[PDB]
């Protein structure tokens, strides 16, 4: 109900939710976001796809990270920002037509 | 691929030989758990990492049987 | 000579006879226990009785950031890395389950406190747990280390820049560009150095106290 | 503040006869050099236990046997003794 | 001292928290009539959209003294039914979690450093 | 000792290693081959060996037997 | 009296399996000796605990302190830490996963232990 837009997609996080995306696109076989984003190849792991939209659209953050030897602010690429970009283009209807709930009309 | 297969096997030996004189522990236990130490790991292996399981294995016979009373 | 700081009295309007009871019963233990000469920026081993065991003891190498207190209760405390872990102990000295102090490595620094090392690179504050000791000359004067550490990004535990810590261990030149080090000198305080009446001069004190420590012996 | 407060049930750990002092456990009320009132715990746990006190007072002067100049209580680990290791 | 929202880093080998992810664990709640957390006390982590049990191994806030101070506020994922979620810690901890009220011996079988 | 002995005994101990399967245990059992004892197998086969007839054998060349004859010699002319 | 000897006999009459003992060096203060035994059931584990116990205030230890039994709340390891010992009971699959013995007796070199790598953290450029 969060993947259509039905309700504020930080009640969700927007990162238990990016997840759900690549599980059913890759699931329904729609591999459209490799060609849309010019990914290497398909994948099911959102920090590596993550990584490679974040690339594509020159976006970084500077994040406290907690070592061992105390906090350090580093310049990471943005995780956060990716997954609105990856929910905004699925909304979107570029990623193609897809039927959320398979499997259970059918039957 | 060991540092010598002579060493591999003397080590096992070694251990096996020291197995008999404990006493307070399962000895059968410990003959059972060490046989599939040696087997499962030293079937493949390269240089490194067969240096570092014979390595391992060498100290632990240097420190009565790893504390094993 | 070399007075240990515990024995110089803060002032104040305490009486002269609650030191001298105080110093009678921590010469007591150093007879027992000998506490060898040490500066902030040494490198100390520390061998305490842990008392969660069995008198089983215990043993942590680093080096002295900061010495503090007075009387029986004065204390240090000493840093290192520890698998990637920073662990800084406050020990006492006059602690009846210290078994040993050992000055690994004796030296002074250009400052006598390294709180700042919290906030340089790990290199500065690892140090070898089994590292030998390194020799000593007695009738010589200790040597000052005059390594300036590296920091890593700005924010930091506080602001060394900053006047009031009169920090000069840090390479400040590195770190901060010169708009950072002139905006930091608008919170110098010049008249603190030149007021006579803020000034504590304990070198008849020290005199004194050297006397009666040498008399015990 | 400057109000008359009591401390209750504070140990004595021990006794300097030379100087006179009393090291009473934990904090007292006022500041150093002042003036405090010492006496017997009044707190029920300790109703009778001036039996084994001097119960007069202590005399000096009728010197039965001389005082040690360090008084100390059984647990409390003394200056010069051996470092304590819990074995 | 840990409190509610605190950030934290995960001493663990287990997948949970050693898996790399951009946000790191927040605390929920702290086992205690006292909100804030010291060595040795349990609390309740916001860990990748899961709530799961954690225990308080070390903290940068000061204690007693002779006890050890980190640079880093470590915390170990522990079971509903308290059995530690991972099988090694190569980070000192202190030797303090012994003698504290609770059970911490599972936690120390699985440690190998001690400070 | 008995040379008849020595062999059903060590065919004996030999029979008891369900680790062989002594499908085709003939006193010229070939340790290596027939049996598939890696340098690990065969050397266990010894050690274990060793405890049933008061060991002393030194294992520079018990890993050369490779069949009950052998080391029944080896056992017969040692003892 | 109670020492290892009493419990390694104690733990043998109650027939644990794969009971091991762990010699620990002085340098590490954790304890004299470490036991590790595996357990038939759940309910097996709570009868050799509770026993331990029971026979621990009966043979002496009067002035010694009292035990508590941990991780009753777990359902498959139950761990007791005596004043110089330490025993640790649970099941077999339990005793597989953790792995304690290698842990002990191979001080640095376990296996699992080898895996654990060290960081550090550049800018992403
Ligand atoms: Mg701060």
């Amino acid at each position: 109900l969060a993947l259509c837009g039905t309700v504020l997609d930080h009640l969700v996080g927007e990162e238990t939710m990016a997840d759900y995306l690549l599980y059913t696109l890759n699931r329904h076989g729609l591999f459209g976001y490799v060609q849309h984003y010019a990914l290497a190849s398909a994948c099911d792991q959102i920090e590596w796809v993550l990584k490679n939209v974040a690339i594509k659209l020159r976006k970084t953050r500077k994040v406290k990270v907690l070592t061992g030897t105390g906090n350090v602010n580093v310049i990471q690429p943005d995780y956060a920002m990716a997954a609105r970009d990856f929910l905004r283009t699925f909304r979107s209807g570029l990623l193609g037509q897809v039927m959320l709930d398979r499997d259970i009309i059918p039957a | 691929a060991p540092w010598s297969r002579e060493a591999v096997l003397c080590l096992y030996r070694a251990l096996l030989r020291q197995g008999r004189e404990l006493r307070y522990t399962d000895r059968d236990f410990y003959f059972a758990s060490i046989r599939r130490e040696f087997r499962k790991n030293q079937k493949l292996e390269n240089l490194e990492a067969r240096e570092k399981q014979l390595e391992k294995g060498l100290v632990f016979l240097h420190s009565k049987l790893g504390g094993l009373i | 000579r070399f007075l240990s700081p515990e024995f110089i009295p803060p002032r104040g309007r305490t009486n002269p006879l609650k030191f001298k009871i105080e110093r009678k019963d921590m010469l007591d233990r150093r007879k027992v226990l000998p506490i060898p000469e040490f500066y902030v920026g040494s490198i100390l081993r520390v061998t305490t009785a842990d008392p969660y065991a069995s008198g089983k003891t215990s043993q942590f190498l680093g080096i002295c950031i900061k010495r503090s207190g007075n009387g029986l209760g004065a204390t240090f405390t000493l840093r290192n890395t520890i698998e990637g872990q920073g662990v800084e102990i406050c020990f006492e000295l006059y602690n009846p389950r210290i078994q040993e102090i050992q000055v690994v490595k004796l030296e002074k620094r250009l400052d006598d406190n390294l709180l700042y090392l919290r906030d340089a690179l790990p290199e500065y504050s690892t140090f070898d747990v089994n590292m030998k000791p390194v020799p000593q000359e007695a009738c010589q004067e200790v040597p000052v280390n005059k390594l300036k550490v590296k920091m890593k990004p700005k924010p930091w535990s506080k602001r060394w820049e900053r006047p009031n810590f009169n920090i000069k261990g840090i390479r400040f030149d590195l770190a901060l560009t010169e708009e950072q080090m002139k905006e930091a000198q608008k919170w110098n305080k010049p008249w603190i150095e030149f007021d006579m009446m803020r000034e504590y001069d304990t070198s008849k004190i020290e005199a004194a106290l050297w006397e009666e420590i040498e008399a015990s012996k | 503040g400057n109000q008359n407060r009591t401390v209750y049930g504070l140990k004595v750990w021990r006794v300097n006869t030379k100087h006179n002092i009393i090291y009473v456990n934990g904090s007292v009320p006022g500041h150093k050099n002042c003036l405090v009132k010492i006496k017997d715990s009044t707190l029920p746990a300790y109703k009778d236990s001036c039996k084994n006190l001097p119960f007069p007072t202590y005399f000096p002067d009728g010197d039965e046997e001389e005082l040690p100049e360090d008084l100390f209580d059984e647990s409390v680990w003394q200056p010069s003794e051996p470092s304590i290791t819990f074995a | 001292a840990v409190q509610k929202m605190t950030r934290v880093r995960v001493v663990d080998n287990s997948a949970l928290g050693s898996t790399p992810y951009h946000r790191p664990p927040r605390c929920i709640h702290v086992y205690n009539k006292s909100g804030v957390g010291k060595v040795g006390d349990q609390i309740l982590l916001a860990i990748r959209g899961q709530k799961k049990k954690a225990l308080i191994v070390g903290h940068r806030m000061p204690g007693s003294r002779m006890t050890p101070k980190f640079d880093s506020n470590n915390v170990v994922l522990i079971e509903d039914n308290g059995n530690p979620v991972g099988t090694r810690i190569k980070i000192p901890i202190p030797t303090s979690l012994r003698r504290r009220e609770g059970e911490y011996s599972k936690v120390l079988a699985i440690a190998q450093n001690f400070v | 000792l008995t040379l008849d002995g020595i062999k059903d005994r060590v065919l004996y101990v030999l029979k008891l290693y369900d680790k062989i399967d002594p499908e085709k245990l003939s006193v010229n059992s070939h340790f290596m081959k027939d049996l598939g004892l890696d340098s690990l197998d065969q050397v266990e086969i010894i050690m274990a060996m060793e405890d049933e007839f008061g060991f002393e054998i030194p294992d520079i060349d018990a890993e050369k037997l490779m069949c009950p004859q052998e080391i029944v010699d080896y056992i017969a002319d040692k003892k | 009296k109670f020492d290892i000897d009493m419990l390694v006999s104690l733990l043998r009459q109650e027939n644990a399996r794969d009971i091991c003992v762990i010699q620990v060096p002085p340098e590490m203060r954790y304890t004299d000796y470490f036991v590790i035994g595996s357990g038939t059931s759940t309910r097996h584990l709570h009868a050799m605990v509770h026993y331990l116990v029971k026979m621990y205030k009966h043979l002496k230890c009067r002035s010694d302190p009292y035990v508590k039994i941990e991780g009753k709340d777990a359902d498959d390891w139950l761990c007791v830490d005596f004043g110089s010992m330490v025993i640790h009971l649970m099941l077999p699959e339990t005793r597989e996963t953790y792995e304690l013995e290698k842990l002990w007796t191979l001080r640095s070199f376990d296996d699992q232990l080898a895996q654990i790598a060290a960081e550090t953290l550049p800018e992403d450029f």
